[PDB]
């Protein structure tokens, strides 16, 4: 998040993660 | 050829409505896996984060309960099956010899006047098919040019499919994994005929088809770990692609499952 | 190649917010300030070369630069060669899509051409997606264009027409892929319409009509703008899917299916169709 | 199943899941994720009541927790009237350090009320209700510990006085028999219910580990509070303590509500310890108590320390001339002043109701190592055992 | 008809207690408890000659009785005949809508006006419902258009707007029915976030609460032709679902329902919208 | 229990859409098969008097044509599958380490601290659980009055499933074919549960699952037949009426194939 | 047991003729002429003593008779005790089957019972299929039948009632051999109905409604003679499978399945259906 440019004010995390073919 | 049957006898008994019903089915498990497709789509339901929690697991019957009979592991004879290969490495040739062991003793009676296979099958109707492909010019052949052949079960012996050059099948039946697969020698192709698995048992057959598809790559494990070739049980392909790369008819028959043969170095 | 992402960059005052489909950010540098602005006035794709311009410019370092725009959902890094290299679309109503070429570039989408069906001497390059997109509906339309098209190397066909209240979008159509035409897909369709309560579609009536030359149109409503435009976005967002920057991946297992819309209700069904038996596209 | 998905933006929450089991004869399992926003919510029993479990849990939770939006500021004689005034001050003298005086003067955040009995309609302090740290900010230092008490949802204003009653009740009964000791009977812990998800759950504790089943109901009460406990010393056992209560006028139907809540309680916290999660995604202090309960010390110091009024172990569940007695009367004769906060939205043509019974002359909350009005008309300090006094019950 | 509201009555003794949606009431009139308790196991539907006959048994005067039904939310009298005569769109990008007064009439769609928020002096006729569609969202806009409008015989209210990814069409607000607002959504939704036990302290509430304190409007993101084509038509279709509809032909989850649209996938999701209880609206 | 994964975790990634498509279907194959429906049913859509032409033959790729590469059965180097047993007798006792024998070498590692199994699976997720069914008096038991288990292949134990007794599993199990079937000691029932073979991999999870069924009854034939048992796949049984007596819920998990062990005297 | 198969004997001079659903005969023997006679004003069942004592009288073989009247397609034997040894009828409209116990006979039906829904105290023995037929139905209906009948020892229910313009017959409810009850069924049929474009049935909008005591009536089209008519053939035809005299045989895994029938069109579809999710008949 931090950094120099501004301040992170909010996160979408599913779609955040996403940026509910074995295995792992 | 001596034990053949013309699937016009078949279609006598077809019923059109559970026929249509099972394709329509199917259908919905087909996958498009190209290494151009990568980034616009996915397989994984679950991110690979979380898999690690799901994978070589019990399910319990009474869950949050520990009585259980506990059985003794020396009544185990059995040798560990060997990991599933990956990375294959093709720089050894292979012999037609090898490959040629794998096939009868996966799938045929060592007495060839039989006609019972070493896996059973729902009304002795046998509706899968083993077609062999061809993936490595470090392959050893028996008729140059030919890369898909189709197992012959009861008479051993293979008859030519397809004259498609190497690189075509590897693609297709690699999908879009085929890099972290490497260079496999050969593939196995199993493959359901519809109107043979329908005919008798309605949709009942179709659930003993894949079924008997599973007996029969398991033989082929089973082998190929006694013969010194790696193996993996593959899903990672396009069914389509597959099919009309080995001159296979979809209205007819569609492959279920490919099962990759190699070394691992 | 660098993709950008939808997102806005807005000030009022002595306040600047950039707002994702990821994140937002209160943006306390003029120079990222500079940037975004810039990076929101162009139209999908930016050369590498060009991000790194525009960031030297504004005295930011490169690296840290790149990744506050990657990590935020402002651009993304795509590093896959795509099957088409081009898509085209062939129609009865080319107007419709007169600003389409240029408008769409801004979601990742490259379409070369927009052709009139009424014109003699169409032709298509290798490896290139042809959208046919009717209103008019006449079966000898689609007919025509597999013939011309067909043997193209690398070729893939959609096909999108109107049918009763619904907006169809076939499945794509790769010979080399052996995916199901459109006629395979309008047999899926006008067969569940008839009202016979049976998937199965053969009876002696319509075994006595295939003696007759394969012909037809079909009914649908009366379109309106409102219509189009449904159809225009629905367009638009699945080019987006298959050639265009990707925002949401499709699961492998419906990627290439077929989307029906009903026009009343606006819901969408995503839908693989099966090979039709009587169909000889999977023996060309 | 069920497996309702919706967007971080829309007003339900993330996800709605019915779990699948292998065992038709065990209990449904459903539940309500939503962030943490509030903790999941969810229920057990057959299907549908587990499903609609799931359903209110959810909606009871967020509304106590993140929903409440006060209706004014009052001091306590101007919200109500006096002799339920004097019962909240007195209350609240003993919850924080502050004076009769400054008790009196403040103007406490209000919420809406009717008296239990004359259905008369006033306001109570709302410090007491919302579990947030907002919504009754400037309040907090009479009040510091909230819970979700005599809390209840339904789709009738009836039932959800009801459940709230019920509630009461278990928390009322809970607390007493905590500090005390003091049970009325002790249900056979083999007894056989007839019902088939209760027997099967039964059977299971009783193969794990043991059992102790306890009518714990305030004394003289109609109806039934049944405790059941459980404990193992079996060594791969993850989970070596739990419980399960309910209140209920019917005896069978308190037991077999008790022993689906022990078994939730059972199998929420066996599979967080099974998934491996952390001390960090805990977020609720009675979780965390409760987590550091679970040990095999929990059971034996509840059991050796249970004093039965009746000795013969009873075989079987009838009621008795107690049970049929008037709850409403009953609570009436110990305090006027119970109330019921309620709240009331609009669902199609229909009202969905949030109720909350309380009362300044019961426990107002079920912490007692906290501050706690631990002076009222069913229990004055040194009565009880003394460690229990400054020590929160091991129960969810 | 009338429609009989949601309600319950509690007694205990010989006291009672009504409790509406909007009203809490003690009943002493041993008549008003009897036309209360018959009304409760009424299901919904009443006739002006029942709820009449109801009342002159019950010894009540039949305008008195009425007035209190009506005011404290035990009863509503909604038309037979549709609830709106036309429709009005206001919104900030009314050069949208320029021909779709035309156009929709071949849909049975009526909207006699097409307004631009930005004017000032906005009238609105009796019985119209009043479309807000929003390329920047303001949660006082919509403050603005429900205290001008609140009180015109018959109005009813529908928002529309982009969030993120989405586009979200609120449920309708029709004060004469008692349906939920705007605010009983997006209040209740930022209030959620606001009092969560953990604060999400990424929470997309951050976005929408440092624009009111910085004095921006949310902006739609990166919208292009096709997505106002779409939304076009969302428009059109959503207005076709509520011209014709009473409460006798028609039926309340079409006022109480929301229809929220993903840009990207084009999916659609319908979901029930409920009352806060403590909205503005409720007062 | 080591390995315990609750159903909870996988319900999280369950698309409700494919979930009831894919039941829908399944449940297409299932049988009503009971002695009382014997005279007004049937299974074979096929006469009897023709089934014989269908059985035990090949299809070809190229019909008509005899151009085949004829493979040496001296490459044979395994026994001949025995025929599968069929009116079984049960008059000898037969030991629960017979049947501990079976269940080990089928399904575990002889290792007990691997996770690793002797049949592979579609994101090792294991979707399908082998259940243990006692139908004989004559068949030696763990827990008395106990005839349903449910075995568990990882922490190589036995978990009590229910207390039914021996005539009603064998009644549910042998459908209406249980004359000519006659009296086995024991079966094993491989039970599909939907939500973990569709979690991750969507429809074509179930396609993995039914395969993933057949490698693993494989295994059972094998091990059987080199330990002196007769064994006999078995699909003559009423699906639901299997799953109600075995006590499992048919919303989760499904009977996909009987297996039936015994002697043939 | 002797089941007597439909066929006719008809005479004109001195020609007879037997005509059956397997053959037809030209009839030369004045015994056999009177036999058939005899076995045609007979209604289903005939106790092999009266067959060989009509054939005694007619001075027949009674092997030969037999192996002919077999063959022929006028009796046959069966061997298998049935799952259901008897079958009850209750209804809201018990009038409409107050013939049906004494013709139905004749196919080989046994029904013990008519029964009416408002009747207090209704019984019924074990081993009993019970059909419960609705023309106005409430949930609450089937809900009591259940509740009263569920334990009974070996006992099964069908459920038959209407839905917009289709007559409904559930599959059979046996909680024995653990099938789908009658709210399986609605729910399947109300959530097909929904014009949602999804078999998924579930939303917020219906858990909410899922809070609400379960109880429903049915929209349907009103019944004329016609209607009620061909419902009754369907339901004769349906007891006349699943314990009268087998004339067709079912598949075994469509055998226990639901049957609708469209009453405008006359299309029957025959469905297995699951077992609802939210459903917990498999519980009890
Ligand atoms: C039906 C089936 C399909 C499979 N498909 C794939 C695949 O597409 N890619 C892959 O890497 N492994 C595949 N596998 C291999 C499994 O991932 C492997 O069996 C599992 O991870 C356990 O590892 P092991 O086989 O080495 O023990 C498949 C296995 C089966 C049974
Ligand atoms: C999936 C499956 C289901 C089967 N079901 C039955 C069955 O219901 N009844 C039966 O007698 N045999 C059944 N069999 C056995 C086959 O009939 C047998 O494998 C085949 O006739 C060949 O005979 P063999 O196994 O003795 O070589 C089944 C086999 C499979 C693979
Ligand atoms: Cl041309
Ligand atoms: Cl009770
Ligand atoms: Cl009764
Ligand atoms: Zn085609
Ligand atoms: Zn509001
Ligand atoms: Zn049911």
């Amino acid at each position: 998040k931090a950094s120099e440019f501004g301040v992170v004010l909010s996160v979408d995390a599913l779609k955040l993660s996403r940026q509910g073919g074995g295995s792992h | 050829s001596k034990h053949e049957l013309s699937l016009v006898e078949v279609t006598h008994y077809t019923d059109p409505e559970v026929l249509a019903i099972v394709k329509d089915f199917h259908v919905r498990g087909n996958f498009a896996s190209l290494p151009e497709f990568a980034e616009r789509t996915f397989v994984s339901a679950v991110p690979l984060a979380h898999l690690e929690k799901f994978e070589n697991k019990e399910v319990l019957f009474r869950p949050g309960f520990s009585s259980v009979i506990n059985i003794s592991s020396s009544h185990n004879f059995s040798r560990e099956r060997l990991p599933s290969g990956i990375n294959f490495c093709d720089k050894n040739k292979l012999s037609i010899r090898t490959i040629e062991k794998l096939l009868v003793n996966a799938f045929s009676s060592p007495d060839p006047g039989s006609v019972r296979r070493p896996y059973p099958s729902g009304g002795a109707l046998y509706p899968i098919e083993v077609f062999l492909c061809r993936l490595s010019e470090n392959t050893e052949n028996w008729q140059a040019g030919t890369n898909v052949y189709h197992y012959l079960p009861l008479s051993q012996a293979l008859e030519p499919v397809a004259t498609c050059n190497t690189q075509s099948l590897y693609r297709s039946l690699s999908g879009g994994d085929s890099e972290r697969l490497g260079k496999p020698h050969f593939a196995l192709v199993y493959c359901i005929i519809f109107e043979k698995a329908l005919f008798k048992y309605r949709y009942r057959g179709y659930r003993m088809a894949l079924m008997e598809t599973g007996s029969m790559y398991q033989n082929a494990v089973l082998v190929a770990d006694q013969i010194g070739l790696k193996n993996r049980v593959w899903a990672g392909y396009t069914d389509s692609y597959v099919a009309k790369t080995m001159n296979l008819d979809q209205r007819t028959v569609a492959p279920l499952i490919v099962q990759f043969f190699g070394d691992v170095n | 190649m660098i993709n950008i992402l939808p997102f806005e960059i807005i000030s009022r005052n002595t306040k600047t917010l950039l707002i994702t489909y990821i994140s937002s950010v209160d943006i306390t540098h003029e120079g990222m300030k500079k940037v975004l602005e810039s990076l929101r006035s162009k139209q999908g794709i930016i050369s590498e070369y060009l991000l790194d311009k525009l960031l030297d410019e504004s005295l930011i370092d490169k690296d840290k630069g790149k990744e506050f725009l990657i990590t935020t959902g402002v651009i993304n890094k795509t590093k896959t060669s795509p099957l088409w290299v081009n898509s085209v679309i062939i129609s009865d109503v080319p107007h419709l899509f007169s600003n389409a070429r240029e408008q769409w570039k801004c979601d990742g989408v490259f379409v070369s051409h927009i052709i009139d069906i009424k014109d003699n001497n169409i032709n298509v390059s290798d490896s290139t997606l042809i959208w046919l997109h009717l209103e008019n509906y006449h079966s000898d339309i689609v007919k025509r264009i597999y013939s011309k098209f067909e043997s193209n190397p690398g070729v893939a066909f959609i096909q999108s027409y109107y049918l009763k209240e619904s907006f169809r979008i076939d499945g794509v159509y790769s010979p080399d892929l052996g995916t199901p035409c459109h006629f395979c897909h309008i047999e899926r369709w006008l067969s569940r319409e008839e009202k016979s309560f049976r998937r199965n579609e053969m009876s002696w009536a319509n075994l006595l009509q295939l003696l007759k030359k394969y012909q037809m149109t079909l009914p649908a409503l009366a379109l309106g703008e409102s219509e189009r435009g449904f159809s225009y976005h629905l367009i638009k967002r699945r080019l987006q899917e298959l050639t265009g920057t990707s925002l949401v991946k499709s699961h492998v297992d419906n990627f290439m299916s077929s989307v029906s819309a009903d026009l009343i209700t606006c819901i969408l069904c995503k839908e693989p169709v099966i090979h039709w038996q009587a169909c000889s596209c999977l023996e060309r | 199943m069920i497996n309702v998905y919706s967007n971080l933006m829309s007003a339900w929450p993330a996800t709605m899941a019915m779990s699948p089991k292998l065992n038709r004869n065990m209990p449904t399992f459903s539940q309500i994720w939503d962030y943490e926003r509030i903790t999941p919510a969810s229920a057990a029993g057959e299907t549908l009541k587990s499903i609609q479990g799931a359903i209110g849990e959810y909606f009871e939770r967020r509304h106590f927790f993140n929903e409440i939006v006060t209706g004014g500021q009052k001091t306590l004689y101007e919200m109500m009237p006096p002799s339920a005034a004097k019962a909240f001050t007195e209350a609240f003298f003993q919850i924080s350090s502050l004076t009769r005086d400054e008790i009196i003067t403040h103007k406490f955040k209000t919420v809406r009320a009717f008296n239990l009995f004359s259905l008369e309609q006033q306001e109570i302090p709302a410090v007491i209700i919302a579990l947030d740290n907002i919504t009754a900010a400037d309040d907090l230092k009479f009040y510091p510990d909230r819970d979700t008490c005599g809390c209840s949802f339904h789709g009738s204003l009836n039932d959800a006085i009801e459940g709230s009653l019920c509630e009461f009740m278990e928390r009322q009964s809970l607390l007493l028999y905590w500090l005390q000791g003091k049970a009325n009977t002790e249900i056979s812990s083999e007894i056989v219910t007839g019902i088939n998800h209760i027997d099967e759950i039964l059977l299971a504790l009783r193969s794990e580990g043991d059992i102790r089943i306890f009518d714990i109901t305030l004394p003289g009460a109609p109806g039934h509070a049944v405790l059941t406990l459980y404990g193992t010393k079996n060594k791969i056992s993850r989970i070596k303590y739990s419980t399960g209560l309910s209140y209920a006028n019917s005896l069978k139907k308190a037991l077999c509500k008790s022993v689906v809540e022990l078994w939730q309680s059972y199998i929420c916290l066996h599979n967080f310890l099974i998934g491996g999660y952390t001390d960090d995604d805990i977020i609720d202090s009675y979780q965390r108590h409760f987590m550091s309960c679970n040990k095999y010390e929990s059971f034996t110091d509840l059991c050796e320390n249970t004093v039965l009024l009746s000795d013969d172990v009873k075989l079987t569940l009838e009621e008795n001339i107690t049970s049929d007695t008037n709850l409403l009367n009953y609570l009436q004769q110990i305090s006027d002043n119970i109330f019921v906060y309620y709240a009331r939205e609009r669902v199609s043509n229909s009202l969905v109701w949030y109720t909350k019974i309380v009362s300044p002359d019961f426990f107002l909350h079920m912490n007692n190592s906290g501050a706690i009005n631990i002076n009222n008309k069913i229990y004055h300090t040194g009565d009880g055992i003394k460690v229990r006094e400054s020590k929160m019950v091991p129960f969810p």
